[PDB]
């Protein structure tokens, strides 16, 4: 069992035991939900708050990269804002250099990249966050997961976290071709009361962020009256 | 080495008037009389510039990005005062590399009910007045603009525009590389607008300017 002190090792069956480790830190953090509707796309997540003293604002998942694209953290929060910065840098490389907002299949796919050599050299670990990606840009609205081993995948409608299992179940009993980025709001938040675990969790709020024509393509945080 | 001509600035009450004509040149020729020379950077400021185009391009698009992305990534929107000693930092960097920002800027905004207006030269001399000028603006319209601030009180909108017109009028009369195509930025009420381009009416017809008086043999 000295297979698993490091990310540059394989097991004898093929395994990356680091990263694997890495994705259970992501598995016992707090839940997030996501739809792509026609209009844009909504986020919403579960912040567990360890004091009744902070103030509002404290310790965000939900971050902008670009006018018109956005991330959601899920796992650790400290690692997750490295990431966050790549993602701020790639985004204005495609303003300066090619004169474009980056497309969101590019933008997943290099955060993905960014994640994945991480995964390769014996001097560095693994992160242990997934990042939500959420942008409209001249490729339409795009949703997309990037995990900690660098794989990327585009969804509909997704769930991370401790909640997820549950969560998926409701998920595929919404309309997606249909579905508008208010009446999302509603659903996604639902989902999240549903499963918070009152035990082990006492306090928490919610947030929730979009991206659709109603803002302009504009990425933003959803006004707190709206929940 | 496209190349602009004349900008001219003054403060109002309540407010601040920036002008400048719509033309690149290179040289003598007179290449393009459609291009706006003007441009918005944040929430509250206008710039404009005299000399090399290139180099104003790069120094705004610089300066407008710095301060998009400063406010999207949770730090604020930059004040004109701010983005007024940012940009004086990076000409004097440049002049001490032996590699110049070849322009000379006039800063205009209103922040606070409060109006602004700098200039900032190619060796990176900075200073803040009631009205600043740019390439023959400085030696044509300043004297005119001076005399008008000199009555007590200060301009109301309607006597700024008048002695703004007066000088435009002067620069096509006597900057060569010129045209009679204008646009005026007004800052007021903590925000900038930029007017459709317009022209001045002109004198030709004085009888000193006759064919029998200005011939050289009688």
């Amino acid at each position: 069992t000295e297979h698993d002190q490091s990310t540059d090792i394989f097991s004898a069956d093929g395994r990356v035991f680091q990263v694997e480790y890495a994705c259970k830190a992501v598995d016992n953090g707090s839940t997030a939900v996501a739809a792509c509707c026609t209009d844009g796309v909504v986020v919403a997540v579960e912040k567990i708050l360890t004091s009744r003293m902070l103030e509002e604002g404290s310790n965000d998942r939900i971050h902008a990269v670009d006018r018109q694209a956005g991330v959601c953290i899920c796992g650790m929060l400290p690692d997750g804002r490295a990431v966050v910065s790549r993602a701020r840098a790639e985004a204005e490389n495609s303003r300066d250099v090619f004169a474009t907002p980056i497309p969101g299949s590019v933008l997943a796919s290099r955060i993905g990249e960014f994640m994945h050599v991480y995964t390769t050299h014996y001097a560095y670990r693994p992160f242990g966050c997934s990042v939500i990606i959420a942008s409209y840009a001249d490729d339409g609205p795009q949703l997309f997961v990037s995990d900690p081993s660098g794989t990327v995948a585009g969804y509909y409608g997704i769930a991370l976290g401790k909640g997820k299992t549950v969560a998926k179940t409701e998920l595929e009993k919404l309309n997606f071709k249909s579905i508008t980025c208010d009446e999302a709001v509603v659903k996604l938040t639902k989902i999240l009361h549903d499963v918070h675990d009152k035990s082990k969790d006492k306090l928490y709020e919610l947030e929730v962020a979009w991206v659709c024509n109603k803002s302009n393509c504009v990425f933003q945080h959803v006004p707190n009256d709206m929940i | 080495m496209a190349s602009g001509g004349s900008v001219i600035g003054v403060k109002y009450n309540g407010g601040v008037l920036l002008a400048c004509d719509t033309l690149l040149s290179y040289g003598s020729l007179a290449k393009w009389p459609n291009i706006p020379r003007m441009k918005l950077v944040g929430a509250y400021t206008v710039m404009c510039a005299t000399g090399d185009y290139a180099d104003f391009q790069e120094m705004t698009t610089m300066i407008e990005n710095h301060v998009n992305r400063q406010q999207m990534y949770g730090g604020g929107a930059l004040t004109p005062n701010e983005v007024f000693c940012y940009l004086q930092r990076h000409v004097y960097h440049k002049r001490s590399q032996f590699e110049p920002c070849l322009c000379r800027f006039v800063v205009a905004g209103c922040h606070g009910g409060e109006p602004f207006l700098g200039g900032v030269d190619d060796v990176g001399t900075r200073w803040t007045d009631d009205c600043v000028a740019a390439g023959y603006g400085a030696y044509v319209a300043l004297p005119l603009l001076r005399q008008a601030l000199e009555k007590p009180g200060g301009l109301t909108r309607e006597e700024a525009i008048r002695v703004i017109k007066d000088c435009l009028r002067v620069l096509f009369y006597r900057e060569c590389r010129a045209i009679n195509k204008f646009q005026i930025a007004d800052a007021t009420s903590d925000m900038v607008s930029i007017g459709e381009p317009f022209e001045v009416e002109t004198n030709w017809e004085y009888d000193g300017f006759c064919f029998e008086k200005t011939a050289i043999i009688r």
